[PDB]
């Protein structure tokens, strides 16, 4: 009996180790408040340049390994300990809308800091 | 995969003699042996094989386990005979 | 078969396709020879090529020097 | 009993190494008293260019091996290396964008609040 | 999935970079070719023509360091 | 008669320029009788440069492969 | 082992992990150095103890030998 | 420096357990087991393991072992003949 | 859980600090406009101290191995 | 501090030797541009122009140099 | 240590005394080389497990002595157990 | 231990600055020594242990 | 100390200045790249520098050959 | 001797290693020294396992 | 040259037996050993002497001589001990 | 002195005057640099100087392979 359990055991661990879990989500996030793409002003005397969304953020995670968590302004844990450098952002100009691949937290994550980031803007008039 | 064939029941109802066992050991590691061989130089005389690196990176692997298995044959005999010496030396 | 095949197959089934794309760039390059874009794929499948082949055939070349350590120490 | 302890303890520990624990936040932090950006003056005869916050910490962060502390005018998470602080500047809202460790995030705000102060005017005649 | 190594990236980092310049310069030959005197498609051309030749040269140099370096690594396992 | 691999990787490049071979020394049969044609040397200009390159490409991508297979052979020892 | 029947990590799991590691993109240089020096430690410690143990059973050879 | 310890007073032997192991020749439970998987095996898992250097290292002791253990049964029978021999002429 | 030789390649890895990303960020750069003569000077020294960098790694982890293996050899 | 190595020390000795042309370089350009007509403003341009090229050519030609020397020694420890 | 030097006051030796028997005088000698022969043989051995040990200069030259001392120790005691035995058969069979 | 203290000062210092050509030209040397100083101690305590073991291999 | 270090010395003792010699002129050099009685004395330091180097490491491998090749011979 | 001659055309050569006369000289005598010295520790290595082999063969 | 002295009047005694001759040829084998595996040892730990070759070519002789001399006198005087056993056993 | 210097020996004497010719052109040349009679003569003479240095140094070197080579097999 204690053979048999153990040659079985051990041959199904073998057999699992293959299988790949993890699954890659893909969200679409219109925004309200902002183009989406990055934006030159030709002044006169100056050319000034601001890029948008998707540029700072590719930016901002570059390279980064450590998982994301807490953003302010037993395979469960292999699953989570997805890195950050996975995640894509592609802006799509046709909708005004971004593309997002990553895990189904790390959507989640980015959806709220767009939410955080896309703020309608106040007028000036000079005189 | 290709030709594939093992005996059963090798043992169950017939022994061999020693006297056999050796003789069969001996046929069946000596004619592999020399087809073994025949191989490795068909494979360096078609000059399609010696120019190819999908070619070559076999047949390095060929000539290792030549080496190694005739090497590992001569030791253990050798050392299989001399422990017959020392029954029979007074 | 053999270990000396398993680690010599352990980079075959490492680089999927290596194996393929570099004869089909090459017969791309072969039909257009002057065209440079191109010319700057095949000069990396090359050069992957040249590589992969060099790192296996050294490693197989000392697994093969630790048995045969090994078989003589038998004695 | 003894041997069955030990080895239990032992496989459960292994079982574990892979798990990693440290983890990465975003701070967003307004700039209320100045611009984000680096600025630059164009004039007659000269050229001017002044570095923004975001240059000046990252120009002075760039590389540093040792956890920061005490900012002045299991706890293997918390030794997180200054070096993986990043910081980008945001124009769109004027605020910066900032990843890494919680306390990190927090040194960083506590100088950044340090230094956005607003400036005195001066007229000459 | 189409399997590419390190240098392959290597050299995809320069065609991401160059975000549309391979097909600038065919879409300012074209325009070229259909008014080969006026000066203002000439001064284009000379620009985006010059740029390409750059991109090509620094990419193929990087990619031949990289080679030589890996080489004389895998040298030493010997 | 025996085709190796080279040979093989040579004669891809061979059966790729199928006729500029020839057309290299027809356009040179045109232009050295009438030199000053401006379409002739138009023609010859591009015929001839395209036919060093493909002679250049093929001598460099023959030596890669005979390095390859010298490097392997070595480790036969 | 998954196993213990009652009654670290070695260099032999180190490289075929490396070397598991490697395969996936032989060009990339901190893999091919990671690895050169895996596969000679485990080069050496292969040598050391096949030679000694080589040395135990010659001593024993020996004994056996002079008491004949 | 770190984990630093010595003991002053007595030899107290630690590097091994003393333990009847000492009071043994040849752990002839150990060969036992081990010639027994070396003989059971027919025709399952597979033959040929002349290459892999961990299984390689493995073989090395015992087929050194079983060597010695059968080179001191011959040296022992040879003694106690003798000894029989050597009373019964004197 | 380690060697020697891995103490021999860390003393050069924790010795340049930092350059192994240096380098990737400056290709970073690079990639993003080709034709700045600052950053093709800046990208050439780079590049060619992190060359000089593997060699000088890779020929001393050789060295070191030899003289063990010569050692080891005479334990017969 | 951000780690320097010797070749990058060697770079930087031209780079803070030559102060200000890199920026004096950039403002005479933008007064060419304000009017290409100036000869005072174009005889101007042509000696920091020639200026800056000599001064990027020594630059990566000793770096180049030194790199030589360098491979050269670590070629022997072998 | 290596800062420090410890000497013994005077060495007088009590095991100097005869006083035990031709057969004690055996059994310390029997029991002493025992332990001293199965303490070395592990020291060696671990010395190879161990990585940081296996693959330094420093302690291979080491390693080195270590085994050829255990080497020249037990093939003394053996050839001079052989050549007591050896005398009382010669003699008896005389 | 003075020439084993000697290679890995220099190395460190060689670490530190891996271009420069006067600490590559130190470290050539430095190491070079050590290698030959090594093989020369080994061959010799070889040489002294195997003539003991033949002595008793005589009368053994 | 050791031989191959005197050896390896006696060059730097020969060349008296050569290694501070080149810093100098590379940091007058660096202060106006355009003058050429500068440029032509840069370039002959150098070239002097390059040649020492070479001929000081040669030198040191050929007697580190000729020591192992003796004490192979011990055994 | 040849062991003095070697030194000594070191010492010019480090005085100048830019004069082409002098490296030439110097290659050669370095050449002829490094032939010399092998084929001297051969020799006497050769002579020395003879001598041992008798002795074996007698023991 | 430095710091150098030598004996130059050796003490003296009476030989009168075959005893006092083996003591005194013994003795005088023992002490020149001794010096000879000394004097090695320092010449391989000397730096200056370790890796000038010059100094390498003659302490190669030197561990020669050793060598050989050792060998020697463990081959004649086995010999002159089995000479006694053979005739006294006959 | 061996025989490779024998061999180097037979370059020195199989050109007579070429050392000295070179000396003495080159300060001819440094006198009045811009005369193409002296530019005509001097460029020829340089090149036959650095073909003899190449070729007695290849020389020397083959030599010294095939006698190492020999040596060797004493053993
Ligand atoms: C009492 C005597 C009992 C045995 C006498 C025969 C002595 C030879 C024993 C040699 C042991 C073989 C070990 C081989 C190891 C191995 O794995 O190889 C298998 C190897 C392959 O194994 P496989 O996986 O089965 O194919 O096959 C061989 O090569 C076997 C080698 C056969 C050579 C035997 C030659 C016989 C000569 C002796 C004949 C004289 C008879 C006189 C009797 C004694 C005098 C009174
Ligand atoms: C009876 C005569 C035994 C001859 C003793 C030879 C002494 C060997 C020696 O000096 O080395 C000692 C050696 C080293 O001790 P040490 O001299 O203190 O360093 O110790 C031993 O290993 C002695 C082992 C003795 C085993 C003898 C077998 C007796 C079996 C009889 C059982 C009867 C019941």
């Amino acid at each position: 009996y204690v053979d048999m359990v153990v040659n079985a055991a051990t041959m199904m661990d073998k057999q699992n180790d293959g299988i790949e879990l993890g699954r890659q989500k893909i969200g679409v996030m219109r925004l309200n408040n902002t183009f989406v793409g990055d934006r030159t002003y030709n002044l006169r005397d100056q050319k000034m340049v601001i890029p948008g969304i998707a540029t700072a953020i590719e930016r901002l995670l570059q390279g980064e390994e450590q998982p994301l968590g807490n953003i302010v302004s037993l395979q469960e844990a292999l699953k989570q300990n997805a890195a950050a450098g996975n995640i894509k952002i592609v802006a799509y100009p046709d909708t005004n809308s971004l593309l997002v691949k990553g895990t189904a937290e790390q959507v989640h994550f980015i959806e709220m800091l767009v939410k955080a980031l896309d703020v309608a803007k106040r007028h000036v008039e000079l005189s | 995969v290709i030709g594939q064939a093992v005996n059963i029941r090798s043992m169950e109802t017939d022994i061999v003699s020693l006297d056999d066992r050796l003789l069969q050991a001996f046929s069946g590691s000596a004619i592999a042996t020399a087809v073994d061989k025949q191989t490795i130089t068909n494979r360096i005389e078609d000059p399609n094989l010696v120019t190819d690196p999908k070619e070559l990176a076999i047949s390095q692997e060929m000539i290792s386990d030549y080496n190694l298995y005739v090497s590992m044959v001569s030791t253990l005999t050798r050392k299989g005979v001399g422990a017959v010496e020392t029954l029979l030396r007074s | 078969s053999g270990y000396l095949d398993d680690v010599s197959a352990k980079f075959d089934t490492g680089v999927d396709n290596l194996q393929t794309q570099v004869t089909e760039a090459l017969d791309k390059l072969a039909a257009k020879p002057s065209d440079p874009a191109l010319l700057a794929a095949y000069q990396s499948k090359l050069s992957e090529y040249n590589l992969y082949r060099n790192a296996q055939s050294n490693t197989v070349k000392v697994f093969k020097d630790i048995d045969a350590a090994i078989i003589q120490n038998f004695r």
